[PDB]
RNA sequence: AGGGUGAAAAGAACCCCCAUCGGGGAGUGAAAUAGAACAUGAAACCGUAAGCUCUCAAGCAGUGGGAGGGGGACCAGACC
RNA sequence: GGCCAGUGAGACGAUGGGGGAUAAGCUUCAUCGUCGAGAGGGAAACAGCCCGGAUCACCAGCUAAGGCCCCUAAAUGACC
RNA sequence: CGGUAGGGGAGCGUUCCGUGUUAGGGAGAAACGCGUGCGUGAGCCGCGUUGGACGAAGCGGAAGCGAGAAUGUCGGCUUG
RNA sequence: UCGGAGAGAGGCUCGGUGAAAUAGACAUGUCUGUGAAGAUGCGGACUACCUGCACCUGGACAGAAAGACCCUAUGAAGCU
């Protein structure tokens, strides 16, 4: 009886869309719909989003321009824009932030003697595997990892900052691949790049 | 070699379980013989 | 390692497992059909494929051969007088290993051997 | 004159009852059922002292991250500058609440305090 | 209680351990008496025999106080329990002595015939509920 | 003893469709209450009033049950087109109220201990508090502020 | 050698924060001008 | 070291499984979930069923906030 | 004064010294601060360092020590 | 109105006793389990398709009177 | 040196029977730092899907067993 999973399941969906209701955007929005003064007090509680506030599929695409930008600043300024500081949505516990794309990560400009002293080392577990490994390797060698190792100790490394390190798509070449949502180019604030 | 401190509910039940499926394993082998044991002509079980 | 070792030796030390191969493949030839393991099955195998082919070309050496390799003594006498009248151009394959239960108390893989 | 009694174990049934949802043997095993009450409220204590604070830091950065959304240099501390010059007495950081429920108003707050 | 469709049969403590028991009867639990009469007929356990015995005169049963067949016949929940463990202090050697239990079962097996109704269609009517009780015996997913 | 049987009273499924379907959805329609929201000042801290809503509060220094009070210590009152951003009081504002029967809330169990330096205090707090539930917002109609 | 190490509490005064710069010393919250007094919180009405 | 089925053994006639032990009907009893391991039966311990949930995860296992989901509901905003 | 206890192993930090090698988180003293018996914040963590003295509640505000790129609250603030 | 060693004041609970052959109780007492209740808390009160005969409160008294520790101890049952 | 092969009893798998020392609960990583001065448990970083089986024993200051060595006791005892 095929029926039975089916029919049933458009049954339950069917009251599914009965008795639940959906979950407005914040986008010229006012207060309350007369329904939701009848409901739950969630104006003299903080405000904490429901699922249907950080769906990825309307999360926004940014797309800076490498070139001639300095390392740890980009990635302050990625960072703030990849936990969600710039939305009044803001909560720390959830993933309200934003998709970002790095192109051009062979040309990243860094000031001092960055490009010959600054050592991107690491270590298995066994003794006597310490890499040595510097900057002018990585970008001959992979430059791509260059701003995902700037990035990703800006982070909260926990289970939360590693699900929003996937949100970071960063390519060497001059072209990406992506037309997800028509990246629109990344606002900065930043004044000494 | 002797231990340090005991094991939980959690790991009990998981090993005791895993002795337990590795006991399911070793019956759909016995449905399958008790299958072959009926009426059919097979060389085995005088 | 075992690359090669085609001997099949048992769960028994060397002289005892050929006091189990003679003793049961005798009294394999006495009955016929009889109930062994496995391991056993096929280490009568070998050996009885030996003796009906050993007391095939029934001369008097294969004979001193064939009563050497056997217990009893009425068992050779009446198996040369009796493998060319019946095994007479069947060229190998003398038995068949027909299995069966398992034994109560062991889960011992048990078979069952004939003679065809 | 013997008293054998009744009352650790209504006494420790108490304590057993309110010790529900610890995972394991922090729910059943009653030598750990005692301290499982005494830091779970501990840490009511902690948790309630810094949720006065930690919902103070949440409201403090979700209307920081709501007035730099102008994209002209006016910080958060523009925003305390000309909200207690134009005397605004003590809105309490439900501004930050608003700020999401009522975006068209607390515009209004922001352009009503740039005037 | 189900109204009157299952047949609970108990079980002495029989002088085995209960784990094995239970993976024994871990096997046959959902499957009917002919799938658990092939099984039980050739699995390579010693505590394959009383379970068989018991499923045996459980079925037996099933059909000698209720009237059932031996076909539609599904058993239910099959639970082992801990039974009486005997204690038999065994002496080792440096002058110690060793607790072996001699451990017992508790077996309680529950069948299940299918006694259905089997409806035409599913569309609901909410109208006499004293009707309600008695066309409605065992179904799934029960609202309001 | 034996399964029961099926029934017969030859009965026929109604399948009109214009009862059942009249039946199992519910029309309920919310009370439009008003276009008009505030944030009042209670002891210290601001609560965002709507026309008609169960707040809890603080007052239980004095304070008689199904009392009609004004809580006139209003700032930001704000209707759907335009709000009035309150230096500090919006002038001539009165939120109607009903200060309902008082109440205790949940207990909140202050048990505190330090270490092994054997301390240990259970003490229990029930906070006064007062429901209020809100009549209408008037008095607000002095220098508006629109975008 | 003969360098001491400085341990605890002798850490504690050499690497704990001090805010040795004689302008932040000099700072004093910030002044505004006193205002009237709000009115009453909540009005009996009769 | 091991006490207490019932008020009265009224201690289960008879049928089935079956070598027993045991189990299910039936019968006695107010109670058979009071069945001879027999009176109330708690915790540790072992289980089975139902609801939600875990297989990129670092944690004295909590607590504050709470996504999503489930259950009854009547002060439907509440409770678990 | 009456009744009636504990305590009499201290630790570090500043100053004044002796023992040492003006070596020790060393040892012994004299005045003081903290811990002991002190929670909170700053000190990455961290008894004795700085602020500070926890009756309790609030999904209140202003501050001390200390900070205002990100992890992590507040200035990628201004001028030398 | 932080608090260790410690000192003082005020209370809850337990079993028995006076009131007491108390009120109440096979129309369900004690027990055991339960709470959207009340207390500063020890605890009280209320509900139970479990159980089956005792026993409150108030005003008082007396203790083999309160458990998480003693490589405690006696039974039961785990781990490996 | 410089090991190598072979035969048994174990070890590995299956079926039966079935312990023990140990054990606060364990959701039980590495480096480095801090801390009662040798941390899976605190801090930062890095690394790790869950869970078995077979071996090895570096750590859990692993198990034993209220350190035989050292000192204290206005201890005990033998001997001179």
């Amino acid at each position: 009886s095929t029926k039975c999973t089916e029919e049933w399941r458009q049954l339950k969906e069917a009251v599914k869309k009965e008795f639940a209701i959906p979950h407005v955007p914040l986008d010229q929005r006012w207060m309350f719909t007369l329904e939701e003064a009848t409901g739950p007090d969630i104006w003299n509680t903080t405000w904490y989003p429901k699922s249907a506030d950080h769906v990825p599929t309307d999360k926004k695409w940014y797309v800076v321009d490498a070139t001639d930008l300095i390392l740890g600043r980009m990635a302050s300024t990625i960072a703030i824009h990849i936990r969600g500081k710039n939305l009044a949505s803001y909560t720390p516990s959830v993933d309200m932030g934003a998709f970002v794309i790095v192109v051009n990560a062979d040309k990243v400009a860094v000031s001092g003697k960055k490009r010959t002293q600054k050592l991107y080392r690491r270590h298995s577990g066994r003794p006597g595997g310490l890499k040595e490994e510097t900057f002018d390797q990585l970008q001959k060698r992979i430059p791509e990892r260059i701003i995902e190792h700037a990035v990703r100790g800006m982070l909260p490394k926990g289970r939360l900052g590693r699900y929003l390190f996937n949100h970071l798509k960063v390519y060497k070449g001059a072209e990406h691949p992506h037309q997800a949502q028509q990246p629109i180019d990344l606002p900065l604030r930043d004044k000494r790049i | 070699a002797v231990p340090k401190k005991r094991t939980s509910i959690y790991k009990k039940r998981i090993r005791k379980n895993i002795w337990k499926k590795k006991g399911y394993w070793a019956a759909l082998k016995a449905f399958s013989l008790a299958k072959s044991l009926s009426t059919g002509n097979s060389k085995s079980f005088f | 390692m075992k690359h090669g070792r085609k001997i099949h030796r048992l769960s028994r030390p060397a002289d005892q497992r050929r006091a189990l191969l003679r003793g049961l493949t005798t009294q394999l030839l006495k009955h016929g059909r009889i109930k062994t393991t496995r391991a056993k099955a096929s280490a009568m195998r070998k050996y009885v494929d030996k003796m009906i082919t050993l007391a095939k070309e029934g001369s008097l050496h294969k004979r001193r051969q064939a009563l050497g390799f056997i217990y009893e003594k009425q068992i050779v006498h009446a198996l040369f007088a009796e493998v060319p009248e019946r095994y007479g151009d069947r060229n190998g394959g003398y038995t068949r290993i027909i299995r069966t239960l398992p034994r109560r108390g062991d889960n011992a893989p048990m078979a069952y051997i004939e003679l065809v | 004159r013997v008293k054998r009694g009744y009352i650790a174990r209504r006494r420790r049934k108490k304590i057993r009852f309110f010790a529900s949802s610890f995972r394991g043997a922090h729910s059943r095993l009653t030598r750990t059922i005692a301290q499982q009450k005494i830091r779970a409220l501990v840490s009511a204590h902690r948790d309630r002292d810094r949720q006065k604070r930690d919902f103070r830091r949440l409201w403090i950065t979700r209307i920081n991250a709501a007035i730099r959304e102008r994209g002209v240099y006016y910080n958060y501390s523009k925003f305390i500058h000309d909200l207690y010059k134009r005397q605004l007495l003590l809105n309490r950081k439900i501004l930050a609440q608003i700020a999401i429920l009522n975006p068209n108003c607390i515009y209004m707050i922001y352009n009503e305090i740039i005037k | 209680p189900g109204k009157c469709d299952e047949i609970t049969t108990r079980g002495y403590s029989i002088s085995m351990s209960v784990d094995k028991a239970r993976r024994v009867i871990d096997q046959i639990r959902g499957r009917s008496y002919a799938e658990t009469l092939m099984i039980l007929e050739l699995m390579p356990y010693r505590a394959c025999y009383p379970i068989f015995k018991l499923i045996y005169s459980a079925a037996a049963n099933a059909s000698h106080n209720k009237q059932f067949n031996k076909a539609n016949l599904i058993i239910s929940k099959a639970e082992v329990n801990k039974g009486i463990t005997l204690k038999k202090v065994k002496p080792r050697a440096r002058g110690r002595s060793y607790m072996i239990k001699r451990p017992t079962c508790h077996i309680t097996i529950v069948l299940r015939d299918i006694t259905h109704f089997d409806s035409y269609d599913k569309f609901l009517e909410s109208l006499t509920p004293k009707k309600l009780i008695a066309l409605l015996g065992l179904m799934s997913t029960g609202r309001r | 003893v034996l399964p029961d049987d099926f029934q017969a009273p030859e009965p026929g499924t109604p399948e009109y469709n214009d009862i059942i379907n009249q039946f199992l959805p519910k029309k309920g329609p919310p009370p439009p209450r008003e276009e008009i929201f505030a944030v009042v000042v209670i002891g210290s801290r601001q609560y965002i009033v709507i026309p008609g809503r169960w707040i809890y509060t603080q007052r239980l220094k004095g304070a008689t049950v199904n009392d009609k009070i004004v809580l006139n210590k209003v700032l930001l009152v704000g209707t759907k087109a335009s709000t009035y951003i309150g230096t500090p009081i919006v002038t001539n504002a009165a939120v109607h109220a009903v200060v309902e029967e008082q109440l205790l809330d949940d207990k909140v169990i202050v048990f505190k201990y330090k270490k092994k330096k054997n301390y240990r205090r259970n003490i229990g707090h029930r906070q006064p508090i007062t429901r209020i539930k809100i009549t209408g917002i008037t008095g607000y109609e002095d220098y508006p502020a629109s975008t | 050698s003969s360098r001491p190490q400085k341990k605890g509490t002798a850490h504690h005064m050499k690497t704990r924060p001090k805010k040795t710069a004689r302008w932040d010393i000099k700072r004093g919250p910030a002044v505004y001008p006193p205002l009237p007094p709000l009115p009453a919180e909540w009005t009996i009405v009769s």
